[PDB]
């Protein structure tokens, strides 16, 4: 009916090249986001998937029209034929738009000139995660965007009041972590072309200590009293406890193997590898002090007599000492 | 790619301050030592092309091999010493050590 | 596997001291490869609540051969005695916890 003389009278000498106020004053956008769900933090990648709704406003006099509708509401058919800022996620590794059925994209031209535009995106966002205190560590990493071509004299970016707001929390695919909350954060940056206004929002993750409590702290402690064990059996049945000792051995490297195959190559020392190498070192030290045993038996047996029982308190009080060193430390930490 | 020598000239702004950034890289492997900006000419069967390159010079980082794979052999070949100090009567423990660290 | 090393005889010390070592770190391994598999979730799951109990099985054989151990050439009745116990005590709890599991998570 008359919209479409309306939307007509606002493309009639429109160039979309040429951003509102080119040079009168820098375009002040507010920018909101939704976060539908915060996908899986693999640290190997140092990388973690984000979807959200990002909504962008902002005044623009070219689109003012006069008439009683108040407010036009499109779809994504008349996005690429105005004005639209060229917002950019700045620590963005791959992010793309959905356009099944149809580009997932929302236009909304108020009386004023007030335009809003909203579209749905899934950022693979990269933060490096210092991967010490594992698993017993937090993050808080963040998604920055600004716009790309634009420095600040010309675009300016302002978060709302009440600009982000996460969704259930439930659903989310954090399975090691747990999101606590969130931050935004506005600076200015300096770039080989400008200087830019960039916008952040940082999301703090805490890692829940479950996974990785029953894959290796349970059987690398049950290996160790595994180790243990051999100091009951008679110091006479030699194969039977070098059998012990190598075997236990075997599965502690293959064990480490596997927990550090689990987090990416980092040449420092974590908190998991330190467990593991402590352990690996028990049971090295239980091999080696039989070892010393059988041997000794045949110098003076008395001193081997004084030295299973003296190995038998003295292996499972230095391991509990260990343990609560190390959990109260990193706890404390 | 289309342009010949005679018809585009690259060259880096600043020579020295063309490209940043490389500083704040980190690397979980390894480590940049440097970098050079070189200025050449190429010649192909159709003409004779500017070119830039941008040579990395990473070097390995060393930790995580030393404690991952060259402790473990040096742990093996001890635990293989080990069997001289046993008796040569005991035939099953002697024999086990060697197979085992040679499995290992 | 594990439960065959009560029927061997207290002399052969080096066989079941190979029986306990060898089934431990087989459910060792087992317990690594069946949590492969799931996401990296952050409780447990019933396979979980199984092979802890599994794992469990293996560690009070392992623990009982070493008291039979303990106690051979010093008190050689009760040694033998707490052997015969076991061999019966540990088949039934089993085949108890095998019944209690299953019918508790079938129902469902
Ligand atoms: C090197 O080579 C590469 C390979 O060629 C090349 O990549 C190609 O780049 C071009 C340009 O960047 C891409 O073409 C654009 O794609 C945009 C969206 O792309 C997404 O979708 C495509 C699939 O496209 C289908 O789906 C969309 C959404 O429905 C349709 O809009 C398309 O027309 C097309 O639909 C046909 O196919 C469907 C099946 O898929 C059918 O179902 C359908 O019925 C149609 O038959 C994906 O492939 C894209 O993925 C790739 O890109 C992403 C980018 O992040 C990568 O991440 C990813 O890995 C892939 O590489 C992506 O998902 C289109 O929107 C765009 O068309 C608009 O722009 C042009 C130019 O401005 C306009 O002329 C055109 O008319 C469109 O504008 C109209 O529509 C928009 C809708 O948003 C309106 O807002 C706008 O106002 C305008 O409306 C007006 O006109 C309408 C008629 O057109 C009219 O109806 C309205 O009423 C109004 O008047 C353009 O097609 C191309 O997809 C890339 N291909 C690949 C394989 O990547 C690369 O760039 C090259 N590199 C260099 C350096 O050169
Ligand atoms: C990595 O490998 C590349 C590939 O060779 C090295 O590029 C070479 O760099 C040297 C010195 O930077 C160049 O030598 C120069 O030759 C010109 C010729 O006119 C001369 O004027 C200079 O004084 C200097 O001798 C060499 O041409 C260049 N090779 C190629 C094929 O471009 C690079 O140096 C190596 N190191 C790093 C850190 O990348
Ligand atoms: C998101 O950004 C807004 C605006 O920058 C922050 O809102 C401000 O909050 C402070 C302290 O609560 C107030 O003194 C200001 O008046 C607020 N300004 C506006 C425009 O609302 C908000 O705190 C940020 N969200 C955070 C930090 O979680």
């Amino acid at each position: 009916g008359d919209v479409t003389v309306i939307l007509n009278n606002l493309l009639e000498g429109y160039d979309n090249k040429l951003r509102p106020d080119i040079g009168v004053k820098p375009t002040l956008i507010h920018t909101d986001m939704y976060v539908n769900s915060i996908g899986p933090v693999n640290a190997i990648n140092m990388e973690y998937t984000i979807d959200i709704f990002f909504a962008q406003t902002w005044y623009d006099r070219r689109l003012k029209f006069n008439s009683t509708i108040k407010v036009l509401r499109l779809n994504s058919n008349m996005v690429g034929k105005i004005w639209i800022p060229d917002t950019f996620f700045r620590n963005s590794k791959k992010a793309d738009a959905h356009w099944i059925t149809t580009p997932n994209r929302m236009l909304r031209i108020w009386n004023d000139g007030r335009v809003l535009y909203t579209l749905r995106l899934t950022i693979d966002a990269e933060c490096q995660l210092q991967l010490h205190n594992f698993p017993m560590d937090e993050h808080s990493c963040p998604l920055e965007f600004s716009s790309y071509g634009y420095p600040r004299e010309e675009i300016v970016y302002q978060w709302k009041r009440s600009s982000v707001e996460v969704g259930d929390t439930r659903s989310w695919r954090l399975y090691q972590f747990s999101f606590v909350g969130l931050r935004n954060t506005t600076e200015v940056v300096k770039t080989t072309s400008g200087d830019y206004v960039v916008m952040s929002v940082y999301f703090d993750l805490s890692r829940r200590m479950g996974y990785f409590t029953i894959q290796t702290y349970i059987p690398c402690t049950l290996i160790v009293v595994l180790s243990w064990v051999s100091f009951w059996i008679n110091k006479d049945a030699v194969p039977a406890r070098t059998s012990l000792g190598i075997t236990t051995v075997l599965t502690m490297t293959t064990l480490s193997t596997i927990a550090r195959k689990s987090l990416p190559k980092v040449s420092y020392v974590t908190a998991m590898d330190l467990f593991v190498s402590v352990c690996f070192i028990f049971v090295f030290s239980a091999l080696v002090e039989y070892g010393t045993l059988h041997y000794f038996v045949s110098s003076q047996p008395a001193r081997a007599a004084k030295m299973d029982s003296y190995a038998r308190i003295f292996f499972p009080t230095a391991f509990c000492l260990f343990n609560l060193v190390y959990w109260v430390s990193y706890l404390y930490l | 790619y289309g342009y010949t020598t005679d018809d585009i000239e690259f060259y880096w702004r600043g020579d020295d301050n063309a490209v940043t950034g490389v500083t704040k890289i980190e690397l979980p492997q390894f480590s940049i030592v440097d970098y050079k900006l070189i200025t050449k000419k190429v010649v192909f069967s159709t003409g004779s092309y500017p070119r830039l390159s941008l040579s990395f010079k990473l070097k390995r980082n060393i930790g995580y091999f030393i404690l991952q794979t060259y402790m473990p052999s040096i742990l093996i070949t001890i635990l293989s010493w080990v069997s001289f100090w046993i008796n040569y009567d005991a035939s099953a423990a002697r024999v086990a050590l060697g197979i085992t660290t040679v499995l290992t | 596997l594990s439960q065959v090393s009560f029927w061997l005889n207290r002399e052969s010390v080096p066989a079941r001291t190979v029986f306990g070592v060898t089934t431990v770190l087989t459910m060792t391994t087992l317990s690594i490869s069946a949590r492969n598999s799931l996401p990296k979730v952050a409780y447990a799951t019933a396979m979980d609540w199984f092979i802890a109990v599994c794992y469990a099985f293996v560690f009070s054989a392992l623990i009982e051969f070493a008291t039979v151990n303990y106690f051979t050439k010093s008190q050689p009745a009760r040694a033998a005695k707490i052997d015969r116990l076991s061999r019966i005590a540990f088949p039934l709890l089993f085949g108890i916890f095998n019944l209690v599991y299953w019918a508790t998570y079938l129902n469902r």
